[PDB]
């Protein structure tokens, strides 16, 4: 989904624009638009105060929201002077439902005052839309009056259309806030509509019974849903009943022929609400469809033991099996995980479908977020794969983003589900887009895999110097899906030795551009082919005091992020499964052993000549030490030996073929002296090193009595890599 | 080797008490030839020192006022007594150590609000909640004597799906439709702030009527928050153990029911008592959810009590697993089931030391003794004590250098217990034979002796006018 830049759409402030969403995609143009309801938004009709409205917005380049209007008429007039009917503060948009053509917009807040006697019942009204007509439906506006029949039924509380067109209504105030599920067909409806009676029944309409007083506040139809559990070819009806089984929540499923009940599913936890949201859609990639349910206050136990308000959705799939197969809880307080639920379709074209979850209070500053569970066979993933967040800065008012969702359905036909979120706290609604996805794999190999020290075979180009160039390569393949045009654009960066960090010497280039780092921008055809390129490098001789370590090679490739758009505007996705990062160990051989992993070992010994000087002048001396090496070879070795403050270094000794030529630049940073020799070029196994180092004693006074040194030796490779301390000393005769 | 006191060559008592309070003078005129004048007092009585002639005694601290604490709490004929007072000397960079103790004799604390249901379900359930509230006051006054007590009521959300509002009649008389009378619903309502008049709290709890509404839960849920959180319109004491008992005999709304009736704001968990004592968000905000409530309570550190009928009991035994702390009785004729509860808040209900008025130039060290006589070191507090027990402290104090006054005091306070350990501090900075110019002990006079050193006049100097400074040559 596209984050960096969705949709947003504004309503009227204070509107709770946004509070339910859904598209619209009727049969006589091929335009396509999305409905937003806006329960508490202000309406021209004559003498009604907030009655709601419903707002068209197009997905056109250049529109804004227009409201739809179901219904200009004011209240009516009962016989005489008094009103019949109170659509003020009706919550008309509180739901909102599309199926082809036809439009579903309840007011769940409705009243109406009865005939028989003056009285004030929310039995909730439905107005439905179709390609010309617009008629009523409220099936809970009967001759059963009060708490105790269906005048607080509310229905359209909660609303779907069947595969069918089916309109299916749960009202969870009928019969003392029992609940009710109630449907019919859009035939049935339109059929046996007659405006002038109030008190009109629908002949063929489904609707649950009354039950006994132990099932009362029980709020069946708080939510509804609808698929195929009974399997034959008839949309079943899930209904969320938040307050039954004494509070521990349910939620039950309705046989769609004759709302006879199939399966119970009972939430864990009292007051948890199990059962505020519900979905229906298959995940595991079967025929048959699975069940999620919202249980936005569920708390679980914390580290120290405390209860933690967090939420969670329980996963049901079918073949149903009463047991939740897997969970998925909030991590933040008091943020209603599973607050709403829509099936995305396969957003992500792998094959199978995915589930969008929301926390009204998730998220920095509690504004609200939306999780992205992709399915898989046996079921969604433990953890989501994208995160959406209000972009629009905190406030004083909650946005409750997340609220309300819908997708499953493609707007811009770029191949992919998108997605519709909706913040009533803000008055916004926000589009999110699906982008093609791009999955790609990679190949670094190098032909000579092992690299030999002292080769040297390879030339530079117009050049004397010789070096040992090595030949690599590198290849890049990829596939697509949707629109995705098949000439793909990708940048890849090959480096050698960039896990050199700290500053730490480079010490490798590649041949032409002579560099350690190069950046090729590649282009390949979706699916086409698997694609190889070959480079030369070599090392830059051997300047790098690093011969310990072999050569880190490295590359990794991007989308090429400057590549134009496609024609529907989105710039593709790599996938999360791909690895972008990839690496290879070049090792390095002189003639480190048949294992390639040589062990060496170090023998160093001391003394002296003019072991007896002299104090008041400047007076000579010569150290000499020796060292014997074993083990396949030595390399880097150095003359790690201390001098005192009184004395100075004047050389090594190089005019003598019984010493070995070393090279020598003292150092003289802090108190701890060093005269710093390198041994010179690598030597094979059982060699023996003999040498001399000059010295200048500047003794002032007799309060000194000798000097003394210490010495260490480094080692071939990591093994043993510095040698144990060695001292001598130096006496003052007078 | 030799100690300090010989080794640095003192001249004079004066110089002997600044160099360490452990040196001694001997002032006797019998030492014998050659002896030091300043060193260890054993040294000097070795020396045949008289001993009232030695300038050290040994520094001492003492009682001022011993009075035993007290056994029982009731005060019968004069004020009780937890904490006693002493006095201290000291030499310059003097240290001394002591100890106290303490007991919890007086009653703790304790505070109880109750909350009524005036729902119309209650009307036979009245009596029994006039006569719960009634036998809490009385005897909760048998195990504290500070006990503090009020009430309020709650119905439910005075709004369309709750109340009625049918007829213009239903608003003043919400039993209209019944051809009776009843009083206007309410959401939540303060009447009684806590006090300690438990005559008055009976009156105003016997005067209570019920209200009406539609819905068989009530709105109960929205009083304990507020009765958490509106700490000064109830008046919890910040240091008495609050008590929350809520009655009801019907299930009760939580978090989310609210959208029924248009209300989406969640609960803020904040004060919206205003003068009226009616709870003003009741209309606009949603019921508050478990969670939110076991956050407020354990913040304000409420102990929540559920008094509910038998056919709730279950319903509410869940919600109470749920807030941790709280517990469930049933409420019928006989009270005695949720009478019990209290009595086992009670009977599982602490002291720190602070310090005042201490000197500028004197420290402390403080060391616990707390239960079963375990010592902890460098403490100054205990926890977990009940009514009767003691605990106990020492205290190590120690001076830098000497003022000049002669005497000053300071006190250290235990957290609430009224009593104070008021501590004298004396100074005894002097030598005896220092009490009285031209004295012989320098060279042929011409100097005082004072301070070690013979300030000698005109035409000598030195240490004991040993020289002179035409003799003083500068070579
Ligand atoms: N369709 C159905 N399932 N109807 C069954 C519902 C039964 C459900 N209860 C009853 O009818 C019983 C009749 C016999 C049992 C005594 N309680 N009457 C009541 O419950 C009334 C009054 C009363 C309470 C207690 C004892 C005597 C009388 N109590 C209430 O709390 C009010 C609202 C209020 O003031 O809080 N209404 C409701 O709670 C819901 N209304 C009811 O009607």
């Amino acid at each position: 989904l596209d984050v960096d830049s969705p949709a947003e759409y504004s309503g009227p402030e204070g509107s709770y624009f946004g509070f339910a969403v859904d598209f619209f995609v009727p049969s006589a143009s091929s335009r396509m638009f999305l409905l937003v309801g806006a329960p508490k938004a202000n309406t021209t009709q004559p003498g009604i105060v907030e009655g709601g409205q419903v707002l068209k917005c197009d997905w056109s380049s250049t529109r804004r929201c227009q409201p739809i209007e179901f219904d200009a008429t004011g209240n009516r007039d009962y016989a005489k002077d008094d009103p019949l009917e109170f659509k003020s503060h009706q919550w008309f948009g509180a739901s909102v439902r599309s199926k082809q053509d036809k439009i579903l917009a309840c007011a769940p807040l409705y009243h109406w005052r009865t005939e028989m006697k003056q009285e004030r019942e929310p039995v909730g009204t439905c107005f439905l839309q179709d390609g010309t007509k617009t008629v009523e439906y409220a099936p809970c506006r009967s001759q059963d009056i009060d708490a105790d029949g269906q005048g607080f039924c509310q229905g359209g509380f909660s609303i779907d259309f069947t595969k069918a067109d089916r309109v299916l209504l749960g009202g969870p105030g009928s019969f003392y806030w029992q609940g009710q599920l109630i449907s019919d067909q859009v035939a049935e409806i339109v059929s046996k509509y007659d405006p002038n009676v109030y008190s009109i029944k629908y002949n063929n309409q489904l609707a649950t019974r009354t039950a006994q007083a132990i099932f009362d506040d029980s709020y069946l139809g708080y939510s509804v849903a609808v698929g195929d559990f009974n399997g034959d070819g008839i949309d079943d009806f899930v209904s969320g009943v938040p307050r039954a089984a004494r509070t521990l929540g349910m939620v039950y499923i309705y046989d769609g022929k004759n709302m006879s009940s199939l399966y119970n599913f009972t939430g864990e936890q009292m007051a948890a609400y199990f059962g505020f949201s519900v979905a229906a859609t298959d995940i595991n990639g079967d025929d048959y469809a699975d069940v999620f349910i919202g249980a936005p206050l569920f708390m679980d136990r914390g580290s120290d033991g405390k209860l933690q308000e967090v939420g969670q959705v329980s996963v049901s799939l079918q073949r149903s099996g009463d047991f939740q197969t897997t969970k998925l809880n909030g991590f933040e307080v008091f943020a209603r995980f599973g607050s709403a639920i829509a099936p995305l379709g396969d957003l992500d074209q792998d094959g199978f479908n995915d589930i969008a979850i929301a926390a009204p209070y998730g998220g920095e500053d509690k504004k609200g977020i939306v999780y992205i569970f992709n399915g898989r066979s046996t079921g969604l993933n433990a953890v989501p794969s994208q995160i959406l967040e209000g972009q629009w800065a905190a406030r004083s008012m909650p946005p409750s983003f997340g609220y309300s969702m819908k997708g499953a359905t493609d707007i811009d036909k770029n191949g992919y589900p998108d997605l519709i979120v909706g913040a009533f706290g803000v008055d916004r609604a926000i589009l999110y887009r699906a982008r093609p996805v791009i999955t790609v794999n990679a190949g670094l190999e190098v032909y000579p895999s092992i690299l030999n020290q002292d080769n040297k075979t390879c030339s530079l180009p117009g050049t004397a110097l010789k070096v040992s160039c090595f030949n690599v390569r590198f290849c890049l393949k990829a596939d697509g899906k949707g629109v995705l045009p098949r000439k793909l654009n990708f940048q890849v960066e090959l480096l050698l030795d960039k896990l050199k960090q700290k500053g730490a010497i480079r010490r490798a280039l590649f041949l032409y551009s002579r560099s350690p780092s190069h950046s090729k921008n590649m282009t390949i055809s979706r699916g086409g082919l698997m694609q190889c390129e070959e480079l030369i490098a070599y090392l830059r001789e051997s300047e790098f005091r690093d011969k310990l370590t072999p050569i880190t090679i490295f590359m990794e490739y991007r989308l090429d992020y400057r590549t134009a758009a496609d024609t529907t505007g989105l710039q593709p996705i790599l996938n999360q499964f791909t690895p972008a990062n990839i690496s290879r160990q070049a090792h390095i051989l002189l003639d480190c052993g048949e294992d390639n992993v040589c062990k060496p070992k170090l023998e160093v010994s001391v003394d002296s000549d003019q072991k007896k000087i002299y104090i008041g002048d400047d007076n000579p001396l010569t150290l000499i030490v020796k060292a014997q090496n074993q083990g396949e070879g030595a390399y880097e070795a150095e003359l790690i030996v201390s001098i005192p403050l009184q004395a100075d270094f004047i050389g090594v000794v190089r005019n003598n073929e019984a010493l070995a030529r070393l090279s020598c630049a003292f150092k003289t940073e802090n108190q701890t002296r060093q005269v710093v020799c390198d041994l010179g070029n690598p030597m094979k196994a059982g060699t023996q090193l003999l040498a001399g180092l000059r010295f200048s004693v500047h003794q002032q006074s007799e309060m000194d009595t000798s000097v003394k040194f210490d010495l260490q030796i480094q080692s071939s490779n990591l093994f043993d890599k510095v040698s144990p301390v060695v001292s001598h000393k130096v006496d003052l005769a007078v | 080797g030799p100690n300090i006191c010989t080794t640095r060559g003192v001249s004079s008592c004066q110089q002997c008490l600044a160099v360490s309070p452990m040196c001694a003078w001997c002032s006797d005129e019998a030492l014998p030839l050659g002896s030091p004048r300043c060193d260890l007092k054993e040294n000097l009585l070795k020396d045949n020192c008289a001993p009232e002639s030695i300038e050290f005694p040994v520094s001492e601290a003492r009682v001022l006022e011993d009075r035993p604490l007290s056994d029982k709490g009731s005060g019968d004929s004069s004020q009780v007594t937890q904490v006693q007072r002493i006095a201290l000397r000291l030499r310059p960079d003097d240290s001394k150590n002591f100890s106290i103790q303490v007991r919890q004799v007086e009653d703790y604390p304790v505070d109880i609000y109750y909350l009524m249901d005036l729902s119309y379900s209650m009307k036979d359930d009245l009596w029994s909640i006039q006569n719960l509230g009634t036998k809490l006051a009385t005897q909760m006054r048998k195990l504290t004597s500070n006990l503090r007590i009020g009430f309020g009521a709650f119905v439910d959300k005075p709004v369309s799906p709750y109340m009625y509002i049918s007829p213009p009649e239903a608003l003043e008389n919400p039993c209209y439709d019944m051809k009776t009378t009843c009083l206007p619903m309410f959401g939540y309502k303060h009447v009684l702030t806590l006090t300690d008049q438990v005559t008055r709290f009976n009156e105003e709890v016997k005067k209570q009527s019920v209200s009406r509404n539609r819905d068989a839960p009530e709105g109960g849920f929205d009083a304990i928050m507020q009765a958490t959180v509106c700490d000064e319109k109830i008046g919890w004491r910040n240091d008495a153990s609050h008590l929350l008992v809520f009655t009801t005999d019907a299930k009760t709304h939580i978090a989310l029911d609210g959208r029924l009736a248009g209300i989406v704001q969640p609960n803020d968990g904040q004060c919206h008592v205003g003068s009226d004592n009616h709870y003003s968000a009741s209309t606009t905000m949603d019921y508050p959810s478990l969670g939110l409530m076991t956050e407020k309570l354990s913040q304000k550190n409420i102990n929540l009590i559920f008094a509910v009928t038998e056919n709730v009991v279950n319903l509410y035994q869940n919600y109470s697993e749920l807030i941790p702390g709280t517990t469930v009785g049933v409420l019928s004729m006989d009270s005695s089931n949720v009478l019990q509860l209290i009595v086992d808040a009670y009977g599982k209900i602490k002291v720190e030391l602070e310090v005042r008025d201490l000197p500028e130039e004197l420290s402390l060290s403080f060391n616990a003794t707390c239960l079963n006589n375990e010592v902890i070191p460098g403490l100054k507090s205990c926890m977990g004590l009940k009514i009767g027990d003691t605990v106990s402290f020492s205290i190590e104090a120690k001076v830098r250098g000497c003022p000049q006054e002669k005497e000053k005091s300071f006190t250290i306070k235990p957290v609430g217990f009224k009593d104070s350990l008021i501590v004298q501090v004396t100074f005894d900075c002097d030598c005896a034979c220092q009490a009285q110019p031209n004295s012989h002990r320098c060279n042929n006079g011409n100097g005082t002796f004072e301070c070690g050193v013979c300030r000698c006049g005109p035409g000598w100097l030195g240490s004991q006018c040993e020289c002179s400074e035409e003799d003083y040559r500068p070579s």
